[PDB]
């Protein structure tokens, strides 16, 4: 008569307990070792030759490198296009302008804002959020459909008269992610989400919150703000609605690391969520301690 | 090693249990004050 | 508790075919808040080669190594590359105890006869149990290997951080 | 009563030469300084 | 039917519609009611007290504001402009390493700071607080939690925090005099109804702590000793001479500012060497601390432990190790949940290095300006001394000084060298020449520090300054501002389990009452708390703070509304917050207000409710 | 602390509710068991709501709504639900009663 | 245990549909089910 | 330094500042803003 | 040799006046035995001065 | 000072338009809206001298 693995497992028990930090020393967690584990019986060998360690840390540096170098590429584009235009900024965001103002001080505030924003660069910044939907599977199909739809001949009278109605075009309401930096007190905001639209009277942009209220910062002298489109187009704005235009040259990075760092992770079915795609999820499962657990 | 013993004055019992179930693979607990 | 035993048996089953050895973890309030520990949905883990690779990709190299194209049509190899990225992640079982507890007393109330090097009490306001694997291409296990731990919540938010195998195995493997 | 110019797509903001020179010099200094944040974290 | 229990009629309007039919004993139990009586089915009177109310007051749902937070978030921020001017507020988490160096850098900008919602809630008198003209009333959703809006990432979100101590309640919900009357209730339950008559020592303490003529060197020796017992033992003969000479030349009691000096004097100088009256004053101060400690707990009912923590800690915050005194010089022996933050991450045990004197230990002296390493004596403060120090700093000081105190640090590395490095000190055997030669040789600044503070006919100036010099071996380091991050007890956690309380303390520094004019060149100020943030001292010490205050004359207020540097200003996550500063601004300078600040500390936890209710308080 | 609180008040240990199907089958749990004896009548369920220590004592000498603001629905205009919710919840308005 | 002694119960319930009663019985008797699996593994020559 | 405006003649401003954006610039206020920003930027191998 | 380094640590780092020498202070010599060990920290001379100061203080106590 | 005193008093700005204000001065208009609810009678506002 023999016992199962479970009973000898529980009898043998554990005897060791160690605490290990992550690489960045952000979080610490413990590990348990079971004396009866098959891992002991295998008798595998272990070594940590220093060249492999050096390669590992260099690769890790290259891994955390993905977003800071993208920020620096944004810097390089800003400066390069500022030089190329030669110090001329067309107005792009709808706001009135005053002539009898010391524009030198707001130029200096733009310099200070550019300096301050870069010091506080982080993965939380706007452009990471901009790439976030670009990587997902739906983005490629949506871009293909959009390019096919926009590159279309005007329908003949025949198609308009009979059959399907005019096929729906793109909406004016665009979604942007933004960084805003205030110079009067040195502090930055980096994870903003904002609604955008094109003004009907003049082709300039209007910025609004997701609640619909019209946004105020564009007037404030002490603030300079950063925009990026969902098709990775780039804007930098200083007070007065005068903007700098470029495209984010993300080609400096390998696709492998870029996908490794971040993506909008797709889910798989678990208890409670619908089998049909896109249905409204019921109340969250939430195994809880505030209440006596259900059985 | 032993906490309480009848007439004298259990980590040992459970530790012997774990070692002996590791050896035997059978559940026959032999306590310090139970068997001879 | 049962998660550790089940995952140990399952990794014993799968070791002959893919050669992963099991690692058992416990996490506390220094890791995650009570609200996100109560609503935990998914945990994910990955292994990396010393020079920088993944478990799912072909070890020699892949087309993903090419620079990003920043084109309009296919940003980064959308469908195939996303399939590869979801391929390289692996899922593990987990159980969370929302009530506060101390490790040694809980283990002794269970069947485990814990006998640590010292009876160091640890108090955790909430505990989650999780087992992860780290792979060795053969019975040679390199300390320079890095391990990934991912946690996923229903709204799509996630947090992750990396470990060095030399820290996890710093003394347990040194004995053997 | 105050007066303002109505925004239009064509009106443009000029830049003084000295401020542009200062900006370009700062760009060069920051480029050649090598104060990369990633290097601070690795340090 | 509905009926009230335990209401409190205003004392501004006290009246008696009937006097000829009834007269009651002068016990405060009759003055402040705590019971209600009702008629049965037949005409019989029954008694309802809060003890019967405990069956429902202690139920978990009352302490669970999560659905309240959800519905508050769904209701959204109010849109009307009157609400909009209240809406704007911002907080930032900051690293602590440079927090002491950067104060002039912060104050140099002439920008104003919007008042927080809790601060705005205090201004209204009680009978106006319920009127529609009050803007902030919409936030007052729950008695045991605060609700407020905040801005970060340019969006407005709701913030919730728990009212750790009952004293946190806003002025319109519980007026100031009501706390005095409940303090009288506590005293009458403890049967200390006439307080021990320590009053004359309290008057002398008031006049000595509020005096602008405080001797400057009192702060220097306070930094130097650190409160270390062996350091104070060496100076003990200097202390006696200085204290007797100071008391005779000025009727102000010297060395009364710092707790460590007070208690070390009270014990060690008791051996002798003092006129008995001054030692009696110090022992009376220590006895006041002990008396208010006895008031803090509920010793009649307090017994047992829960979750290996004492029930007193559950009852009153003065026994929680999670609440630190504003000024700290010894780490507490108890640390389980408390995280000590000196820089970007909480300190591991390896980072806390031991300070041992005598040996050269030069690298520590080189790295005093550093941020990450935190240096400790090979010593810890016992829990009773923890309570005594906590109650001395929080309780006695802002009550008696009317919040005029402030925190500053001394630049020791340059100061001690510029003072003592004359060859007269370096060459000394294992004097007597002339006063002029002594003053020339010792150093003029040390002379103007010591000239008539600590010298007598038995010991000329050179011998005394050499005596003070001998203690330098306990030098220590520069000042630091430490952050204490801790979750609450196992019972308060139940609501908002994620919540973390963020508190600030000052390490290796003095609590001062006047600007040291000679040390102004060498010293730096650092206002860091709702207490100890008098703008007068800071404006005196630093030019930038003077410029900021003279740009905004209104901010001169002593009542704690003076904007702290934004790294400190986490008002919703502090334990103490706005009511205690506002109360300290108006309170009279008597022992009763002191003891009131301590009795006001009672915790809001359901277990604290059980203990308080069982006492009938 | 949960056990200590359960001991402090004379309340029994917590008890799980019935499941959906059993709740639909059975009409109620009646957790509070019938008392052993009662000379006085039916035990009047006395409920407590929290109140500031300095509420106007004049509030109680008159027939009154025990939630601060009167909310009688014969006052507001009929079927104007927005105005009714303004009268019962929208705190910035001037309320009924005092 | 070493050998199977049986348990006996008579129970009242408001459930009529059989599979729901089997569900609740499984929920309450999980220990016995795990014991049955343990019997199946520990004595393979015997088949309960 | 001065900008170039499309409209040859400017127009009068109206309406409250939350349906169209207009910047207002007291010269003293702007000088204070510049000085404070420049100081605080510096304030904040 | 040793003379140049000791002259540095006496007249540049510690900056003693010339009237103070090795024969005048035994503690100073026994400490220069240690101070020459570290070639860094030769900019924050105040730290070395204060260290010598407190060393004299600890050496002269009667306990 | 007008903005601050209007906020402190609890009365709104003169949001009135030109044609409505000339009609209001010459004719009169209901510049005050109805209250939310009334358990008491008409708002017999006191006049203070």
């Amino acid at each position: 008569d023999e016992v199962a693995r479970t009973d000898e497992w529980k009898g043998a028990g554990v005897s060791r307990l160690r605490e290990v930090w992550d690489v960045q020393h952000r979080v610490r967690l413990r590990v348990l070792w079971y004396v009866n584990s098959f891992w002991r019986s295998r008798e595998l060998s272990y070594d940590d030759h220093e060249v492999e360690l050096y390669r590992a840390l260099d690769a890790y540096r290259a891994r955390i490198a993905v977003e800071y170098v993208l920020i620096r590429a944004v810097r390089d584009e800003i400066y390069a296009v500022l030089r190329r235009d030669g110090g001329a900024l067309p107005q792009r965001f709808a706001c009135h302008v005053s002539r009898n103002m010391s524009w030198r001080v707001v130029w200096e505030l733009c310099r200070h804002a550019l300096a301050l924003w870069m010091d506080w660069a982080d993965v939380r910044s706007c452009i990471i959020k901009a790439l976030t939907p670009r990587l997902s599977r739906g983005a490629a199909a949506a871009a293909q459909r959009a390019r096919r739809q926009r590159e279309r001949s005007a329908p003949k009278p025949q198609e308009l008269l009979f059959g399907p109605r005019n096929e729906s075009g793109p909406p004016a309401e665009q979604t942007w992610y933004a960084d805003v930096v205030r110079c009067v007190r040195a502090q930055v905001d980096l994870g903003v989400e904002v609604r955008a639209a094109r003004c009907p009277r003049t082709g300039l942009w209007i910025v609004r919150d997701r609640r619909g209220r019209l946004r105020r910062w564009l007037s404030q002298p002490e603030v300079c703000v950063l925009y990026v489109t969902p098709d990775l187009d780039f804007y930098w704005v200083l007070p007065g609605g005068f903007a700098v235009s470029s495209r984010v040259t993300l080609h400096g990075l390998a696709q492998r690391a870029l996908r490794d760092r971040f993506q909008n992770f797709e889910a798989v079915l678990a208890r409670g969520m619908h089998v049909e795609a896109g249905r409204q999820e019921p109340e969250t499962p939430r195994v809880s301690g505030r209440r006596l657990p259900f059985d | 090693v032993i906490q309480h013993l009848p007439g004298y004055g259990d980590v040992l019992s459970l530790w012997s249990r774990r070692l002996l179930v590791g050896k035997l693979g059978r559940d026959v607990p032999v306590f310090v004050h139970e068997q001879q | 508790m049962e998660t550790h035993l089940y995952s140990d048996l399952a990794f014993e089953a799968r070791f002959a075919d893919d050669e992963q050895l099991p690692l058992h973890l416990v996490l506390d309030q220094e890791v995650l808040s009570n609200e996100e520990a109560e609503t935990l949905r998914y945990v994910y883990y990955r292994n990396v080669d010393s020079a920088g690779r993944s478990t799912g990709r072909a070890p020699g190299g892949d087309e993903d190594d090419a620079p990003a194209s920043d084109d309009a049509e296919d940003a980064v190899g959308g469908d195939r590359a996303f399939d590869r990225e979801r391929r390289t992640w692996q899922r593990a079982c987990f159980r969370v105890l929302p009530r506060p507890l101390e490790l040694l007393d809980y283990l002794r109330q269970s069947g485990l006869t814990v006998t640590l090097e010292k009876e160091q009490r640890v108090r955790m306001f909430y505990a989650v149990f999780t087992t992860l694997g780290l792979r060795c291409p053969d019975n040679r296990l390199s300390g320079a290997q890095t391990l990934h731990l991912r946690l996923v919540w229903p709204d799509g938010s996630y947090r992750d951080w990396e470990f060095l195998a030399r820290d996890l195995l710093r003394e347990e493997m040194e004995a053997n | 009563v105050a007066v303002f110019f109505e925004p239009h797509e064509e009106n443009v903001l000029r830049c003084p030469e000295r401020v542009l020179r200062r900006l370009l010099e700062d760009a060069a200094v920051t480029m050649r300084g090598g104060g990369w944040r990633e290097d601070v974290l690795m340090d | 039917f509905f009926f009230p229990v335990g209401l409190y009629l205003p004392e501004d309007r006290g009246y008696t519609t009937v006097e000829s039919k009834v007269k009651l004993n002068d016990t405060v139990r009759n003055a402040l009611p705590t019971t209600a009586y009702l008629l049965n089915r037949d005409r019989a009177v029954q008694k309802i007290d809060f003890v019967d109310a405990l069956k429902t007051l202690c139920h978990p749902v009352l302490h669970e504001p999560a659905p309240c937070l959800q519905t508050f978030t769904e209701r959204g921020p109010p849109s009307e402009p009157a609400m909009q001017r209240l809406l704007e507020c911002r907080f930032q988490q900051e690293p602590m390493g440079g927090a002491a160096r950067r104060i002039p850098h912060f104050y140099r900008v002439r920008r104003e700071v919007p008042r927080t919602v809790n601060e705005m809630k205090q201004d209204f008198v009680v009978t106006d607080f319920y009127k529609v003209g009050n803007i902030t009333l919409y936030t007052e959703l729950h008695p045991f939690f605060d609700f407020t809006h905040c801005q970060e990432n340019s969006e407005t979100v709701a913030l919730c925090t728990p009212r750790i101590v009952i004293g946190n309640l806003p002025d319109g919900l519980a007026p100031g005099p009501f706390h005095e009357l409940r303090t009288w209730e506590i005293m009458e339950h403890m049967r200390l109804r006439p307080p021990p008559d320590y009053e004359e020592t309290l008057r002398l303490f008031k006049t000595t702590v509020t005096s602008p003529n405080y001797p400057e060197l009192c702060y220097l020796v306070d930094v130097l000793v650190h409160g270390n017992v062996d350091a104070f033992l060496l100076i003990r003969t200097f202390v006696a001479r200085c204290i007797v000479n100071m008391f005779h030349t000025r009727q102000l009691l010297v060395f009364a500012h710092s707790y460590a000096l007070v208690t070390l004097i009270a014990e060690h100088l008791a051996d002798g060497a003092l006129p008995p009256q001054l030692l009696f004053h110090y022992r009376n101060l220590v006895a006041v601390l002990r008396l208010v400690t006895r008031i803090s707990a509920l010793p009649g009912l307090n017994n047992g432990q829960l979750a290996e923590e004492p029930l007193s800690a559950y009852v009153n915050a003065l026994h929680d190790h999670r609440l630190w005194p504003p000024f700290v010089t010894h780490l507490p022996r108890n640390m389980e949940g408390v995280q000590v933050v000196a820089d970007r991450q909480p300190l591991n045990p390896a980072n806390i290095e031991a300070r041992h004197h005598g040996v050269s230990d030069v690298p520590r002296l080189g790295a005093m300006d550093a941020d990450e390493p935190l240096f400790v004596d090979d010593y810890r403060a016992t829990d009773d001394e923890w309570t005594l120090q906590k109650v001395f700093y929080l309780c006695l000081m802002p009550a008696m000084t009317n919040n005029r105190a402030c925190g500053l640090g001394l630049n020791l590395k340059t100061l001690l060298v510029d003072l003592f490095y004359r060859p007269a000190f370096l060459l000394m055997p294992a004097p007597e020449d002339s006063i002029a030669a002594q003053r020339q040789a010792v150093g003029e600044m040390l002379t103007e520090l010591v000239e008539d503070v600590a010298t007598d006919a038995h010991t000329p100036l050179l011998q005394a300054c050499r005596e003070l010099f001998l203690a330098v071996q306990f030098v220590g380091e520069h000042v630091k501002v430490l952050e204490v991050r801790a979750p609450l007890d196992h019972a308060q956690r139940q609501g908002l389990p994620d919540f973390i309380s963020r508190q600030h303390v000052l390490y290796n520094g003095c609590c001062v009452v006047t600007a040291p004019k000679t040390l102004i060149e060498y010293s730096l100020p650092v206002p860091f708390h709702r207490f100890y943030s008098n703008p007068t001292i800071c404006a005196a010490l630093s030019d930038d703070i003077k410029r900021y205050v003279t740009e905004f004359p209104h901010y001169h207020r002593h009542d704690g509304g003076f904007p702290l540097p934004t790294a400190f200003a986490h008002e919703y996550h502090n334990w103490l917050r706005s009511p205690f500063s506002r109360y300290s601004a108006t309170c009279p300078n008597v022992l009763h207000s002191v003891m009131t600040l301590a009795a006001m500390l009672y915790k809001i936890s359901p277990v604290s409710l059980v203990l308080q209710t069982k006492a009938h308080i | 602390v949960d056990r200590w609180i359960r001991h402090a008040a004379g309340v029994e240990r917590p008890q799980l509710l019935d499941t959906e199907t059993i709740s639909m089958l059975t009409f109620g749990s009646m957790s509070e068991r019938n008392a052993a004896a009662t000379v006085h009548g039916q035990k009047a369920a006395c409920e407590l709501i929290l109140t500031p220590v300095t509420m106007d004592v004049n509030y109680f000498k008159i027939p009154n709504n025990p939630r601060g603001r009167a909310s009688c629905m014969l006052a507001v205009d009929p079927y104007d639900t927005e105005a009714a919710t303004k009268a019962i919840y929208d705190h910035r308005e001037a309320d009924a009663q005092t | 245990g070493p050998e199977t002694r049986p348990g006996i119960y008579v129970l009242t319930s408001s459930i009529a549909h059989w599979q729901t009663l089997v569900d609740v019985a499984r929920g309450k008797f999980a220990r016995e089910r795990c014991s049955f699996v343990n019997r199946r593994i520990t004595r393979p020559r015997q088949i309960p | 330094s001065l900008l170039h405006t499309f409209w040859r003649l400017p127009v009068a401003v109206f309406f409250e500042p939350h349906e169209e954006n207009v910047l207002r610039c007291p010269e003293r206020v702007l000088r204070r803003l510049l000085e404070d920003a420049a100081v605080t930027m510096r304030g904040g191998d | 040799k040793r003379d140049e380094k000791h002259r540095h640590v006496v007249n540049v780092v510690l900056e003693l006046p010339t009237e103070i020498s090795e024969a005048t202070h035994p503690v100073l010599a026994t400490m220069l035995s240690k101070y020459t060990r570290m070639s860094s920290l030769f900019n924050d001379k105040c730290a070395f001065k204060l260290d010598l100061l407190r060393m004299v203080a600890v050496s002269r106590t009667r306990r």
